[PDB]
Order: structure tokens, then sequence, then C-alpha cells
């Protein structure tokens, strides 16, 4: 009787969330004033790549930019004078992920080849070299993260993510649990815990030391595409291919709010939040991003100016500026 | 790896020709500007000549302006620097300088090993030589005509030690870090026109004279430099 | 099949998070005080003048 | 009759109007992305029509006046670029649109590696620089007051030009500006019509790519054709009368009634 | 601007001509996507198979009258493709391949196709179709021990165009089975697309060397179409 006992625990499950919530985050933050309406200007447009675009990222001193493109190069840019410090050429031309390391010392990639190359930006020859070439995955890997220089995390499409180490370059930590295929990442500030959804319309809190699914949450409809959490890392914004935005907080473990309108039909790409946690930028297949009220889950601003579909939206961690990457291989510096 | 040897230098007469190699190995030279520095016998460094990366832009320094020739050899990865009408001036040590430019690079990391040919911003040093102490601390001092502090937030001030008979190292670039290799015991600092280098403890290694150096295309002057003799 | 009893397994350790479950009230104004806390650091909000703006044309 | 062509001039005018800024704007709401050389040719052709849609005024008072000038001559001079050089340019323009079709349908591997908008507009400013030379160098050279030919005891506009000078003038610009630009339109077409016979998507869709490539030779032979055919009649036989060669300017005016709808077809 | 950042604008400028002289060398070739099932015979569809770029996925290149081909076939992944089928959404064409001589799996083959035909991102991909296995069909038809009715009642209440395309003159039964495939496989096609993309289909056998020119051909039509798309004649 272990399916039932199943549906069983499911069920409480319902009985313990009710229990624990009585009313809405709405109702708490209709006393506070609406932010307004935001209108934010592009700066530089950063323009040199000859296929659509994947991911980006940026730097830990929040000048240097990342990115990925079909063409088959990783690019680092200089944003403030949209220069650029490198090109490197890629083994493979198929790539979906990027990853700019907290010391800025190594650049990782990813796609359809099941390996995560990572390049050392700085060395004594003046070039960049494939420092790793980390194997073992039986799938394209989604995402991939930085931890603290040595040791990386991926995600990949055979349902699953793993923690490897970059000198021994095996897996250190797997993490499995997932029913389809995992497609977001996203460290916590701390580094400790770090949260991933997959399409089954499923994220999973992970513990990066013990290496287990300390907590599930659902609520969409769809596949995952994008993950963000809080600057406070108490939460994380999750956004889907049903056309809604949806707010978890971990100790609370349920929905916080549903940011969704009637206007927009298209998926979401990328999900990211403010220095402050105020504004959710959320990056649509409507050649447009959103930007909504973290508290309020209203449409405070429109950020326009892509002729294609959106595919990688990322801010500084300044916060002075927010970085679009679309399909029309062409980044926009926004403020 | 990473070599840098010249070649060419000798016994040549006032009016006469003179060509000077630099073989450079270990590296991606094809992506790395070059540099010809002179250090006369008994006066110090002085920069020459610049060519950059992909033979675009040329500089002469204008002592040589109009007599010297600087060219580039990717496929062979050979630097080559043709002399005409040498003077009783141009007898001094040759250097091969390497020299890369991005957002954070260390323009002046390597030189070569040089060899001996025989027939603006003013950077004047505080002192011309001090005693000092192994095991204290001590300090440089050096002072510009001209602020170095740029628009953008930089301030290009090199530091360059050159011990006996060895090929002058980079440990200090624009201010902001230490070179890599360079012991963690060096320290810039300083603001507008005066700069200086502190070492918290020395050693037997850091022996040999200091050169401070403003970063200026046209003039590019080193400076007096102030050895340190143990005592 | 043991991928039942692991699963169940899972679900029972992740009820034995029943004590890190904290009333949703309370979340929300934690939440609320980082907002307003932390929301006059952050320029996407409140607008920079350009003196101190890196990103000037 | 000057009241039939103050008639059919006040009726193309109140015809090509509407439809050429509709024209122009279709054509930019379409060239707001990646800015296909068809677009570039489309937006020249609107602009030429419309510029001899705002010069219809002037020739229709003129009509009015039955060979009279009421305009001041100042604006004389300005007015006979501003109603000529689009006659002739556009002529062109759509041999070079057809040539595109041609690259686009007998080399298209060629064509789609070797396209780029540049070259495009590279091309028509080449066509505005020979149109422009060819027409104003001979205005100067053969043509009191420039543009302005007084009969004996008689009102005051290019119509009163003797015909010994004007015969070879007028024919030299005529073979060249438009006699070339057809030749390359109909080899092209021919071209274009063999390539769709080649292959292509069914035959319900052949026929309307030829008839919309057809809009060109149309456009060129309908309109333009017989006031061309008039003036190199007026080379070849001066003894014939002005009325064949004024009728051919108001079948060569009627092209901004014609062409904006066929050729274009961004309306 | 100081020396240092004129110096680095160079090197950018240096960087970017690098980049302009590979995107046009990329611009040069033509990129193919091969789709197919387990025993379809996909990896011979192209007599010569090159190992380039061994990975998880494979990749070959061929040439036709000097002009190039990447082929890109994935066999490494799981049983869902929609997710990672977005990369390959500005291909020339998408080859698929079916093995006509079995009939249990022809369903599924029909249910991939209308799947790969109604995707939300090979919305403007042709589709070049190759029915593989030919001889074996007609050896199957010829044979008689397997009904091919058994499966698709609609067979036998089905009749032959009068389209004599066949030259060698085989048998009829040959002939009525291929046209009902083909039928089919182009009525899934047609429902849907408004002329957006089109289908080729295409007969091939385990020994037929002539692909790769129909291939080049399928191309060439492919991209007459996307020229006369592009100025507006369609
Ligand atoms: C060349 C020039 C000079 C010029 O000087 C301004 C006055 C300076 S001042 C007081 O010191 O004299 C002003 C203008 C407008 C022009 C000009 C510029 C461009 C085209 C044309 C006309 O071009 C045609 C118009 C019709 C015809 C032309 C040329 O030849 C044929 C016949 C009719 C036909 O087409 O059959 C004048």
């Amino acid at each position: 009787q272990l399916r039932q006992e199943a549906e069983q625990l499911k069920n409480q499950i319902r009985d313990a969330r009710k229990a624990c919530a009585d009313a809405t985050l709405s109702q708490i933050t209709n006393n506070i004033d609406p932010v307004g309406r935001i209108q934010m200007r592009t700066r530089r447009t950063l323009r040199g790549h000859l296929a659509k675009i994947y991911a980006m990222h940026w730097g830990t001193d929040s000048r240097l930019l990342v990115s990925a493109s079909q063409d088959g190069k990783l690019i680092i840019w200089d944003s403030y004078t949209t220069n650029k410090v490198h090109a490197i050429p890629l083994r493979s031309s198929w790539v979906m992920t990027c990853a700019y390391a907290p010391s800025g010392n190594y650049v990782a990639c990813g796609g359809l080849d099941n390996i995560c190359s990572i390049y050392n930006l700085k060395t004594r020859e003046g070039n960049v070299r494939v420092s790793r070439e980390l194997a073992g995955h039986t799938g394209y890997l989604s995402c991939c993260r930085f931890l603290d220089d040595n040791q990386i995390v991926t995600s990949s499409g055979d349902t699953t993510c793993a923690l490897w180490d970059i000198e021994t370059g095996q897996q250190t930590t797997t993490f499995t649990g997932h029913t389809g295929d995992v497609m977001s990442l996203s460290l916590a500030p701390d580094t400790r815990l770090f949260v991933s959804g997959a399409c089954d319309a499923s994220a999973k809190l992970w513990d990066v030391r013990e290496g287990m699914c300390r907590q599930t949450f659902t609520g969409h409809e769809s596949d995952i595409n994008a993950i963000c959490f809080f600057p406070n890392g108490n939460a994380f914004a999750t956004g889907s291919d049903d056309a809604t935005c949806r707010l978890f907080d971990l100790r609370a473990d349920q929905e916080l709010m549903t940011y969704s309108h009637d206007n927009i039909i298209c998926g979401i790409t990328s999900v990211s939040f403010s220095k402050s946690g105020r504004l959710l930028l959320a990056g649509y297949d409507d050649f447009n991003c959103n930007v909504w009220d973290a508290l309020k889950a209203d449409r405070a601003g429109v950020l326009a100016g892509h002729d294609n579909r959106v595919s990688c939206l990322g801010v500084t961690d300044d916060g002075m500026a927010v970085a679009t990457g679309s399909w029309d291989s062409f980044l926009k510096i926004w403020n | 790896d990473v070599q840098l040897v010249e070649s060419g230098g000798g016994l040549v007469q006032p009016g006469g020709s003179r060509k000077l190699s630099c073989s450079a190995s270990g590296f991606a030279f094809s992506s790395f500007g070059m540099h010809w520095v002179r250090q006369a016998p008994e006066k110090g460094l002085e920069w020459v000549a610049y060519i950059s990366s992909g033979s675009g832009t040329i500089y002469y320094a204008d002592t040589v302006k109009g007599r010297f020739t600087i060219s580039r050899d990717d496929p062979k990865n050979t630097l080559f620097l043709q002399m005409t009408s040498l003077r009783s001036e141009d007898t001094a040590m040759y250097y091969c300088v390497r020299s890369i430019y991005y957002y954070g690079s260390s323009p002046f990391d390597f030189w070569g090993q040089g060899t001996t040919l025989t027939v603006d911003i003013v950077m004047t040093q505080a002192t011309s030589s001090v005693p000092v102490t192994p095991g204290e601390s001590v300090s440089i001092s050096c002072r510009s005509s001209k602020s170095l502090l740029h628009s953008n937030g930089n301030t290009y001030l090199y530091w360059f030690l050159q011990r006996p008979g060895q090929s002058p190292q980079l440990l200090i670039y624009r201010m902001s870090n230490l070179a890599s290799g360079v012991p963690d015991r060096f320290s810039g600092s300083g603001s507008g026109t005066a700069f200086t280098l502190t070492i918290s403890r020395l050693e037997a290694e850091d022996v040999g004279v200091y050169y401070c150096m403003q970063h200026l295309e046209y003039p590019l002057t080193f400076g007096a430099g102030t050895k340190l003799e143990l005592k | 099949n043991t991928a039942s009893i692991a699963q169940a397994r899972k679900l029972v350790e992740q009820l034995k998070a029943n004590i890190d479950r904290i009333k949703v009230s309370k979340a929300a104004a934690d939440l609320m005080a980082y907002c307003e806390a932390h929301a006059k650091e952050d320029p996407l909000l409140t607008p920079v003048p350009a003196s101190e703006n890196p990103f000037r044309e | 009759p000057p009241q039939l062509s103050f008639g059919l001039y006040v009726a193309a005018f109140a015809l090509g109007f509407p439809l050429n800024v509709l024209a122009i704007r279709g054509a930019t709401a379409h060239a707001r992305l990646r800015l296909t050389p068809s677009l570039v040719y489309a937006l020249n052709l609107g602009c030429s029509d419309l510029l001899l849609t705002v010069s219809l005024p002037l020739k229709a008072v003129e009509a009015l006046a039955s060979g009279a000038w009421p305009l001041p001559a100042s604006l004389c001079p300005v007015f006979a670029v501003a109603h000529f050089f689009p006659l002739y340019a556009g002529g062109g323009f759509l041999a070079a649109l057809s040539a595109g079709r041609y690259l686009g349908a007998a080399f298209p591997l060629g064509y789609q590696a070797f396209r780029r908008p540049c070259y495009s507009w590279g091309v028509c400013a080449a066509i505005w620089a020979l149109v422009l030379c060819h027409l104003g160098l001979v205005f100067g050279l053969e043509a009191t007051s420039l543009g302005i030919n007084t009969p004996v005891n008689g009102s005051p506009c290019l119509e009163a030009w003797d015909p010994a000078s004007a015969g070879p003038a007028r024919f030299s610009l005529s073979l060249l500006l438009f006699f070339l630009p057809l030749a390359i339109t109909a080899f092209c077409y021919v071209g274009c019509l063999r390539a769709l016979a080649r292959s292509g998507l069914t035959h319900r869709r052949k026929l309307r790519a030829a008839w919309v490539a057809g809009g060109a030779l149309l456009t060129l032979l309908l309109c333009v054709g017989p006031y061309n055919a008039s003036n190199v009649a007026s080379f070849l036989y001066p003894n014939l009368g002005g009325s064949w060669r004024k009728l051919g300017l108001i079948t060569g005016a009627w092209s901004v009634v014609l062409n904006p709808l066929v050729t274009g077809y961004l309306g | 601007l100081s020396a240092e950042d004129k110096a680095a604008v160079e090197r950018s400028k240096m960087i970017d001509r690098n980049l302009r002289e590979d995107g046009e060398k990329a611009r040069r070739t033509l990129r193919l996507l091969l789709l197919g099932a387990d025993n379809s015979g996909k990896s011979t569809i192209v007599k010569q198979m090159r190992i380039l770029h061994t990975s998880g996925i494979f990749e070959t290149k061929f040439q036709v009258d000097k002009v190039n081909f990447h082929m890109f076939d994935v066999g490494g992944q799981r049983d869902e493709r929609r997710k990672w089928i977005q990369c390959f959404n500005d291909v020339t064409a998408i080859i698929f391949v079916v093995d006509s001589s079995d009939y249990n799996r022809l369903q599924e083959a029909l249910n991939d196709f209308k799947s790969i035909w109604n995707n939300r991102w090979l919305r403007t991909i042709s589709v070049i179709l190759f029915l593989n296995k030919q001889d074996l069909l007609a050896e199957k038809v010829l044979a008689g021990k397997s009904k091919i009715e058994d499966y698709f009642p609609e067979f036998a209440r089905y009749t032959t165009p009068e389209d004599a395309t066949p030259e060698p003159g085989e048998d009829p039964r040959v002939t009525r089975a291929k046209y009902f495939i083909r039928k089919e496989f182009v009525d899934i096609s047609t429902a849907s697309g408004d002329g957006r993309h089109i289908c080729y289909p295409h007969f091939t056998c385990a020994v037929d060397t002539e692909n790769a020119r129909r291939i080049f051909n399928d191309c060439k039509d492919i991209i007459l179409q996307m020229n006369l798309r592009e100025y507006n004649l369609v």
C-alpha cells in the first residue's frame, strides 16, 4: 500500500499548508503605495554576435559580461565601453548556458554535447584555453553556476543535477528526484542551498552539503524555464510556459503571489529580481520584457526594443543596470 | 616557457646600420604588443619604440624618430629593429618588452634579456640612492609634472625592479594591483602627481634599482631610479 | 518496487520541514520589512542622476 | 479639350494621393525590421510617385490655362524636376527591382548568400545620379528666363521648345532611361517565369507569383511606354502634331494611380 | 581616451574583424537536421558518413556541386525532444526518415511527423521525407503474408490515382501501397501550414546512392521559396 500512503501524504500536505496560511500577501501589502510607472532607457547595445543568443552572465565586479550564442563563440564584454575583452571559440556550436566565476578567473559553458567546458581567462600565455571538460551527464546541460571558483553546479537533460569538483573532474554530488528535464538553477546568496525547476511544473530546494532534496514546490501547469532567489534568500520567483510567474517562500512553503495577466499568453524565458527585490523582471516570448511589482503583482513597466524572442536576462550586483539578450543577436543594457 | 631572446648586437661604426632581432616563444606572440626599450650603461631605462598587436599603430621615441624602424613577423614570431646612422648616444642595452591591453591586463609583465649595442612628462624620483636594513620597512617615492589620474578613474603608474645582471620585472601596475608572482609585501599608493611604494620586510632578493613609469605613448618616460644597498 | 519506497521515504522526510513552517503572515511581514529596509539602495526604483551613473551616454 | 485634361489630372491626383500615403505607411511598417531590398525599392517608388502627385496640381492649372503659365517663372524650373525626374527614374527603378527577382529566381543560393541592403541602396543612389545628370545637363546645354519660351503675341513652360533642338535631345534621354531599363525588365521577367516553371508551391501560387511579377512590365508598357513612343516619334517625324505627345503626358501621369497597387502591392 | 583605452579599442576592432570573417565563412555553408526512429536506416541516407565533431550528437559533412552541407543527428537524448528542438529552428530543412517496410510502427511514424509538422518552433522549416527500405516493402507486399489492410482499413477502399510515374512498371500492388503511404503522409502535412512550409516526399532504398542529389534539389527549391517570399511574390 505504498502508493496509497503516497497520496495520503500528499493529501495531508494540503491540510498542513491550509492550516499554515490564513490570508494572502495582497491584503498585507495593500497598504503599501504603488511604485508607479517605470521607464527604463537603453544605454548600450552590445553588437557583434552573428547568431541567436541563449545565455549571459554578469561579473562580480558588475562591469564584465559574458555571452554565449549559436555562432560558437563566448564573448566577454566591457559593458562600460562596449569593448570585446575576449572571444573564445567553442568546440561545439550548440550551447545553452554560460557562467562567470565570482573571482573573474574562469568561464563555464555547455549545451547539446553533454560536456561542461571550463576556460581559464587569466593565463601566462595570454590566451584562453580549455581548463577543464567535465563529462558524465547523459543529456543536454541547461544551466551551470560557479560556487567558489573550485566547484561547480550543473543540471542536465537526464532529469538530474550535479555538483562537480574542478580539480578531480568527477561528480562530487548527484541530485536526483526530478521527473522531467531540469531547466534552471539559482544559488543562494550564502551558497548553501539551491533551487532548481524542471519540466514538470515542479521546483526543488536542495542542500548542497548533504545532497538531498530539502523541499518541493508545485503550482504551475507547464514547463519551468527560469528561477531566481529573493535577495534575502528566503524566497524565490519561478517562471513557466503557462504565461505566469509565481513567488514561493521557503519557510512558508506555499504560493505567495501569482504574476499573470490576460494580455500575455506567451511563455516566460527568464526571471530576475532587483537589488532590493522590489522589482521582478521577466523576459517573455512577446519580444519584450515585463517589470512587475513584487509585492503588488501589477505590470509596473515594459522593456521593449527587441525584435525577436528574449532568451536571457540578468541584473547586475550593483543593481544599476539590467542586460537583456534576445534571439536577434543583440544585448541591450537598460537603466 | 615564456622566453624572449635578443640578437644582433656588437661593434658598429657611427653612421652605420644594424638589425636587432627578438625571438619570442611560449606565448601567443600574435596577440601581444611589443616594445623596444633602451637602457644606457650608467643612466637607466629609456623608451624607444612600440609596435601594436596586428601591426597597427606604431610609435617612435623623439630621439630615434625618423631613423629607427620596428617591424613584426607573426608566422615566425619575431620582432625586427632596423637602425640607421648610429651615433655615440645609441650605445646601450636594448630590451624586448611584452605588452597586452584590455580591461584588466598587465601590459609590462615580461622583459627580454636584451643585447648590448655599442658604436613631454618629466618623472622625478625623490632620491637617487638610499641605504636599507633587512627585515624592516622601506619607502620610495616619485613625482610627475602632470597628474597621471585620468577621467575614467585610472592612474597609469608602473613600478619596475631591476636587480644587477638581471632583466627588470614588473611589481605594481596602474597602482591597482600586484603583478603575478610578486610576494604580497610590496604596496603602492599615492595620488595626483606624487606616488609611493613601500616594502614591509625586505630580504636579500630585494636589492636593486626601482623605476617608476608614467604611461603616455609619446613620452613614455621612466624615472631616475633609487637603488637599495644592503646594510 | 524500490522507487515507490524511495518516494515514500522522501515524502516522510519532507514532512519531518513541518517545524520550519512559519506563519505566512510573518513571512510576508519579513519580506516587506526587507523591501522597505533596502529600497533606498537600489537604483532601479529611484532613478539616479547621471553624475554618478556609470552608464551615462 | 482642356476640360478633359483638367478632369483627368484632378482625378489622378485625388486617387494617387491617398494610395501613395498608404503605400508609404505599409512600406515603412514592413521596413521596421530587416530592411529588405524589396522594401528599399518600394520606398523609392512611393516617393517618386508621391512627388509626381504633388506635381499634378501645377500641371492641371497649366492645362486649365490652356498653354499659359500662371505660376511665377521663378518656380517654373523647380517644377520640371518636380514632375519629370521621378517620371523616368521610376521606369528605371522597376528594372532594378525586376533584376532582383531574377537573381532570387535563377540563382537562389548565390543571391541569398550575396544579398545585402547596402548594395541595393548603392544601386538606388547610382540610378538617382545617372538620371539627374543625364537630364539636368541636357536641360541647361540647349534650353530670357530659363525654362520659359514665349510665343509671339502670346502668353508664356517647356512646351514651346523648337522641334530641331528638342528632337535628338529628348530622344537621347528617352532611349537610355526607358528602353534600356525595359529590356532588362523583359529579360528578367522571362527568366523569372522560366524559374517559376521549373518549380513552385502550387499552380495557383505559380500564377499568383507570375501576375505579381508582371506588374513591372505592365507599368513599363501601359503608361510610360506610350509617352516614350510619342517622344521617339517626335524625333523621327517632327511634322507630327503635339496632341499625341501631350496625351502621352496624361498616359505617363496615370502611373501614380497605376503602379502603387500593382507593382508596390504593400498598400 | 588614454593610450590603454585606444589599445583596447584596437584589440576589440581586431576581434570584430575575426568575428565577421568567421561569420561569413559560416554563412557560406548550409545546414540540415536528421530525424527518425530506431532501425529506420537514417544513418545510411548519405552513402558516406563522417565522424566530425564526435559527441553526444553526430555531425556529418558532405558537398554537392561545390556547396557544403552540415547534417546533425541526435541519438543520445531521451524520449522527450520538444525542449532542445528549439535549437534547430533556423536550419534549411529537416530530413525525416520513415521505415515503410514494417506496418506496426507506421502509426508511430505518422504521429511523430504530425508532432514535428505542427511544432511551434518548426513552423517555417520545410521537411524532406525519405521512405527508406522500399525493396523490403516490395518484397513484403509481393509475398502477401502480411496483409496491409489489417492495420489500415481505408487501404482496401482506396484506388490508385491515374499517375503512371513508375517507369520500371513494377507490380500494381507495390505502386498502390507506395501511393497510399505517400498519400497518408502528405495528408498529414497539408492539413496545416498554409504554404509557409511544404514537404518533399521521396522513396529511397538501402542501395540507392542518388540521395545527395535529391537533398540538394530540395534545398535549392526551399531557398528559392525563401527568396520569392522575401520579395513578396508568394
Ligand atoms: C540645371 C538646373 C539649374 C538651375 O539653376 C537655377 C537658376 C540659376 S540662374 C537664375 O542663374 O539660371 C535650376 C534647376 C532647377 C536646374 C535643374 C535641375 C534638375 C533638372 C532640371 C530640369 O531637367 C529637365 C527637365 C525637363 C527636360 C529636361 C531636363 O530635358 C528634357 C526636358 C523635358 C523632357 O524630359 O523631355 C533643371
